[PDB]
Protein backbone atom coordinates (compact mmCIF):
# COMPACT_ATOMS: atom_id res chain seq x y z
CA UNK A 1 0.00 0.00 0.00
CA UNK A 2 1.03 3.46 -0.75
CA UNK A 3 -1.38 5.84 0.64
CA UNK A 4 1.23 8.98 1.01
CA UNK A 5 2.43 8.05 -2.53
CA UNK A 6 -1.24 8.45 -3.82
CA UNK A 7 -2.04 11.25 -2.07
CA UNK A 8 0.83 13.68 -3.06
CA UNK A 9 -0.35 12.07 -6.76
CA UNK A 10 -3.72 12.57 -6.60
CA UNK A 11 -5.99 15.38 -8.54
CA UNK B 1 12.03 21.26 -37.13
CA UNK B 2 10.36 21.09 -33.40
CA UNK B 3 6.39 20.97 -34.09
CA UNK B 4 4.02 22.80 -31.59
CA UNK B 5 3.44 19.51 -29.54
CA UNK B 6 6.97 19.28 -29.18
CA UNK B 7 7.46 22.84 -28.16
CA UNK B 8 4.41 22.94 -26.13
CA UNK B 9 6.37 19.63 -23.87
CA UNK B 10 9.19 21.83 -23.49
CA UNK B 11 7.58 24.50 -22.21
CA UNK B 12 5.41 22.48 -20.12
CA UNK B 13 8.61 20.80 -18.78
CA UNK B 14 10.69 23.30 -18.04
CA UNK B 15 7.55 25.46 -15.97
CA UNK B 16 6.94 21.94 -14.19
CA UNK B 17 10.81 21.73 -12.82
CA UNK B 18 10.86 25.41 -12.07
CA UNK B 19 7.71 25.08 -9.92
CA UNK B 20 9.74 21.60 -8.19
CA UNK B 21 13.23 22.79 -8.00
CA UNK B 22 14.22 26.04 -5.84
CA UNK B 23 18.11 27.04 -7.03
CA UNK B 24 17.81 28.99 -3.58
CA UNK B 25 17.66 25.83 -1.56
CA UNK B 26 15.46 27.81 0.70
CA UNK B 27 13.77 25.35 2.21
CA UNK B 28 16.85 22.96 3.19
CA UNK B 29 16.77 25.49 6.54
CA UNK B 30 13.31 23.42 7.46
CA UNK B 31 15.05 19.64 7.37
CA UNK B 32 16.47 18.58 10.80
CA UNK B 33 20.34 19.90 10.47
CA UNK B 34 23.35 18.33 8.99
CA UNK B 35 26.18 16.73 11.73
CA UNK B 36 29.69 16.41 10.52
CA UNK B 37 31.62 15.58 13.46
CA UNK B 38 29.48 5.18 13.30
CA UNK B 39 26.91 7.63 14.70
CA UNK B 40 25.64 7.98 11.06
CA UNK B 41 25.44 11.53 11.89
CA UNK B 42 24.26 12.91 8.75
CA UNK B 43 21.33 10.49 8.02
CA UNK B 44 18.62 12.66 9.96
CA UNK B 45 19.85 15.34 7.31
CA UNK B 46 20.04 13.92 4.34
CA UNK B 47 16.70 11.87 5.31
CA UNK B 48 14.94 14.84 5.18
CA UNK B 49 16.56 15.73 1.72
CA UNK B 50 15.81 12.44 0.23
CA UNK B 51 11.64 12.81 1.25
CA UNK B 52 11.32 16.53 0.07
CA UNK B 53 12.96 15.55 -3.09
CA UNK B 54 10.63 12.80 -3.34
CA UNK B 55 7.90 15.66 -2.94
CA UNK B 56 9.06 17.84 -5.84
CA UNK B 57 9.98 14.52 -8.46
CA UNK B 58 6.31 13.51 -7.21
CA UNK B 59 5.63 17.00 -8.42
CA UNK B 60 7.03 17.40 -11.30
CA UNK B 61 6.48 14.13 -12.37
CA UNK B 62 2.34 14.93 -12.53
CA UNK B 63 2.65 17.51 -14.71
CA UNK B 64 5.05 15.34 -17.48
CA UNK B 65 2.96 15.55 -20.97
CA UNK B 66 -0.24 12.33 -20.45
CA UNK B 67 1.11 10.65 -17.31
CA UNK B 68 -2.02 12.09 -16.71
CA UNK B 69 -3.94 9.91 -18.57
CA UNK B 70 -2.02 6.72 -16.35
CA UNK B 71 -3.89 4.51 -14.10
CA UNK B 72 -2.65 5.88 -10.57
CA UNK B 73 -1.19 1.96 -9.80
CA UNK B 74 0.84 2.46 -12.95
CA UNK B 75 1.81 6.14 -11.72
CA UNK B 76 2.72 4.95 -8.01
CA UNK B 77 5.13 1.90 -9.37
CA UNK B 78 6.79 4.68 -11.88
CA UNK B 79 7.60 6.94 -9.05
CA UNK B 80 8.36 4.14 -6.68
CA UNK B 81 11.15 3.03 -9.50
CA UNK B 82 12.35 6.08 -10.30
CA UNK B 83 12.69 8.20 -7.40
CA UNK B 84 15.70 7.88 -6.65
CA UNK B 85 17.53 7.84 -10.17
CA UNK B 86 15.42 11.53 -10.82
CA UNK B 87 16.64 12.57 -7.32
CA UNK B 88 20.62 11.57 -8.87
CA UNK B 89 19.45 13.76 -11.59
CA UNK B 90 18.22 17.17 -10.58
CA UNK B 91 20.64 16.52 -8.32
CA UNK B 92 23.50 17.52 -11.26
CA UNK B 93 22.23 21.26 -11.09
CA UNK B 94 23.70 21.46 -7.47
CA UNK B 95 26.98 19.16 -8.38
CA UNK B 96 30.13 20.88 -9.00
CA UNK B 97 33.36 19.33 -10.43
CA UNK B 98 35.23 22.06 -9.06
CA UNK B 99 35.41 20.04 -5.56
CA UNK B 100 33.36 17.07 -6.43
CA UNK B 101 30.70 18.17 -4.20
CA UNK B 102 26.80 19.42 -4.42
CA UNK B 103 26.88 23.02 -3.52
CA UNK B 104 23.18 23.63 -2.38
CA UNK B 105 24.49 27.17 -1.35
CA UNK B 106 26.05 27.28 1.80
CA UNK B 107 28.52 25.16 3.78
CA UNK B 108 26.36 23.50 5.84
CA UNK B 109 24.37 22.55 3.04
CA UNK B 110 27.58 21.61 1.24
CA UNK B 111 27.46 17.55 0.51
CA UNK B 112 30.73 16.13 -0.21
CA UNK B 113 31.91 12.38 -0.19
CA UNK B 114 32.51 12.23 3.67
CA UNK B 115 28.88 13.53 4.40
CA UNK B 116 27.07 11.08 1.90
CA UNK B 117 29.26 8.21 3.96
CA UNK B 118 27.76 9.73 7.13
CA UNK B 119 24.04 8.56 6.93
CA UNK B 120 25.24 5.10 6.15
CA UNK B 121 26.38 4.63 2.20
CA UNK B 122 29.13 3.27 1.07
CA UNK B 123 31.90 3.87 -1.69
CA UNK B 124 30.56 1.00 -3.63
CA UNK B 125 26.85 3.35 -4.30
CA UNK B 126 29.30 7.01 -3.55
CA UNK B 127 31.66 6.39 -6.11
CA UNK B 128 29.59 5.48 -9.23
CA UNK B 129 27.24 8.20 -8.33
CA UNK B 130 30.46 10.83 -8.16
CA UNK B 131 31.29 9.74 -11.58
CA UNK B 132 27.94 9.63 -12.88
CA UNK B 133 27.34 13.45 -11.93
CA UNK B 134 30.72 14.13 -13.56
CA UNK B 135 29.51 12.24 -16.73
CA UNK B 136 26.60 13.76 -16.64
CA UNK B 137 28.14 17.20 -15.93
CA UNK B 138 30.54 17.09 -18.78
CA UNK B 139 27.59 16.66 -21.07
CA UNK B 140 26.25 20.36 -20.39
CA UNK B 141 23.04 19.48 -21.05
CA UNK B 142 20.43 22.19 -21.64
CA UNK B 143 17.96 23.08 -19.36
CA UNK B 144 15.77 21.53 -22.10
CA UNK B 145 17.30 18.30 -22.38
CA UNK B 146 17.75 17.84 -18.69
CA UNK B 147 13.99 18.31 -17.96
CA UNK B 148 13.29 15.69 -20.90
CA UNK B 149 15.94 13.44 -19.54
CA UNK B 150 14.01 13.25 -15.91
CA UNK B 151 10.28 13.03 -17.56
CA UNK B 152 11.84 10.14 -19.88
CA UNK B 153 13.59 8.31 -16.99
CA UNK B 154 9.83 8.62 -14.71
CA UNK B 155 7.72 6.90 -18.26
CA UNK B 156 10.28 4.07 -18.25
CA UNK B 157 7.72 1.24 -19.69
CA UNK B 158 10.00 -1.84 -18.20
CA UNK B 159 9.77 -0.79 -14.63
CA UNK B 160 8.65 -3.84 -12.12
CA UNK B 161 4.99 -4.08 -11.97
CA UNK B 162 3.84 -1.75 -14.91
CA UNK B 163 0.21 -2.70 -15.84
CA UNK B 164 -0.22 -0.93 -19.15
CA UNK B 165 3.56 -1.07 -20.71
CA UNK B 166 2.55 0.11 -24.35
CA UNK B 167 0.91 3.32 -22.61
CA UNK B 168 3.97 3.96 -20.82
CA UNK B 169 6.01 3.28 -23.91
CA UNK B 170 4.04 5.79 -26.18
CA UNK B 171 4.04 8.62 -23.40
CA UNK B 172 8.24 7.69 -23.01
CA UNK B 173 8.20 7.64 -27.49
CA UNK B 174 6.97 11.20 -27.36
CA UNK B 175 9.55 12.46 -24.85
CA UNK B 176 12.02 10.50 -26.93
CA UNK B 177 11.47 11.95 -29.97
CA UNK B 178 11.05 15.42 -28.48
CA UNK B 179 14.64 15.11 -27.27
CA UNK B 180 15.96 13.97 -30.46
CA UNK B 181 14.33 16.57 -32.38
CA UNK B 182 15.23 19.35 -30.19
CA UNK B 183 18.79 18.07 -30.03
CA UNK B 184 19.01 18.45 -33.83
CA UNK B 185 17.84 21.77 -34.20
CA UNK B 186 18.72 23.65 -31.32
CA UNK B 187 21.45 21.76 -30.07
CA UNK B 188 24.66 23.25 -31.82
CA UNK B 189 27.84 20.68 -32.83
CA UNK B 190 30.00 20.02 -31.49
CA UNK B 191 28.36 19.24 -27.89
CA UNK B 192 25.41 18.04 -29.61
CA UNK B 193 27.93 14.76 -30.87
CA UNK B 194 26.20 11.36 -29.78
CA UNK B 195 24.36 13.56 -27.28
CA UNK B 196 20.95 11.15 -27.55
CA UNK B 197 23.21 8.21 -27.12
CA UNK B 198 24.95 9.43 -24.14
CA UNK B 199 21.67 10.38 -22.82
CA UNK B 200 20.60 6.97 -22.52
CA UNK B 201 23.01 5.77 -21.60
CA UNK B 202 22.84 7.54 -18.32
CA UNK B 203 19.68 6.08 -17.59
CA UNK B 204 21.48 2.70 -18.28
CA UNK B 205 23.98 3.98 -15.23
CA UNK B 206 20.63 5.02 -13.22
CA UNK B 207 19.89 1.49 -13.23
CA UNK B 208 23.19 0.17 -11.94
CA UNK B 209 23.21 2.93 -9.04
CA UNK B 210 19.37 2.27 -8.25
CA UNK B 211 20.05 -1.49 -7.73
CA UNK B 212 22.86 -0.62 -5.76
CA UNK B 213 20.81 2.14 -3.59
CA UNK B 214 18.21 -0.35 -2.52
CA UNK B 215 20.58 -2.82 -1.48
CA UNK B 216 22.55 -0.43 0.69
CA UNK B 217 18.68 1.26 2.08
CA UNK B 218 17.17 -2.64 2.60
CA UNK B 219 20.62 -2.65 4.66
CA UNK B 220 20.34 0.75 6.42
CA UNK B 221 17.03 -0.09 7.12
CA UNK B 222 16.82 -3.35 8.78
CA UNK B 223 18.23 -1.68 12.26
CA UNK B 224 15.18 0.05 13.67
CA UNK B 225 17.21 2.32 15.13
CA UNK B 226 18.29 3.75 11.76
CA UNK B 227 14.84 3.33 10.29
CA UNK B 228 13.73 5.55 13.06
CA UNK B 229 16.10 8.33 11.87
CA UNK B 230 14.12 8.54 8.46
CA UNK B 231 10.53 9.64 7.48
CA UNK B 232 7.21 8.29 6.77
CA UNK B 233 7.04 8.82 3.03
CA UNK B 234 11.09 7.83 2.72
CA UNK B 235 9.77 4.40 4.44
CA UNK B 236 6.80 4.40 1.89
CA UNK B 237 8.54 4.70 -1.55
CA UNK B 238 11.51 2.89 -0.64
CA UNK B 239 10.51 0.03 2.15
CA UNK B 240 7.00 -1.08 0.76
CA UNK B 241 5.60 -3.57 -1.42
C1 LIG C 1 17.24 19.57 -4.39
C2 LIG C 1 18.28 18.82 -4.70
C3 LIG C 1 19.66 19.41 -4.51
O1 LIG C 1 20.24 19.34 -5.89
C4 LIG C 1 20.55 18.60 -3.64
C5 LIG C 1 20.38 17.14 -3.84
C6 LIG C 1 21.58 16.42 -3.68
C7 LIG C 1 21.65 14.94 -3.82
C8 LIG C 1 22.57 14.16 -3.24
C9 LIG C 1 23.66 14.66 -2.34
C10 LIG C 1 23.44 14.04 -0.95
C11 LIG C 1 23.37 12.49 -0.99
C12 LIG C 1 22.27 12.05 -1.97
C13 LIG C 1 20.84 12.51 -1.34
C14 LIG C 1 22.14 10.56 -2.32
C15 LIG C 1 21.63 9.54 -1.29
C16 LIG C 1 22.02 8.18 -1.89
C17 LIG C 1 22.25 9.72 0.13
C18 LIG C 1 21.22 9.88 1.24
C19 LIG C 1 21.47 10.50 -3.74
C20 LIG C 1 21.57 11.91 -4.39
C21 LIG C 1 22.48 12.65 -3.44
C22 LIG C 1 18.98 16.61 -4.21
C23 LIG C 1 18.10 17.43 -5.18
O2 LIG C 1 16.75 16.89 -5.09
Amino acid sequence: NHPMLMNLLKD
Amino acid sequence: KLSEEQQHIIAILLDAHHKTYDPTYADFRDFRPPVRMSPLSMLPHLADLVSYSIQKVIGFAKMIPGFRDLTSDDQIVLLKSSAIEVIMLRSNQSFTMDDMSWDCGSQDYKYDVTDVSKAGHTLELIEPLIKFQVGLKKLNLHEEEHVLLMAICIVSPDRPGVQDAKLVEAIQDRLSNTLQTYIRCRHPPPGSHQLYAKMIQKLADLRSLNEEHSKQYRSLSFQPENSMKLTPLVLEVFGNE
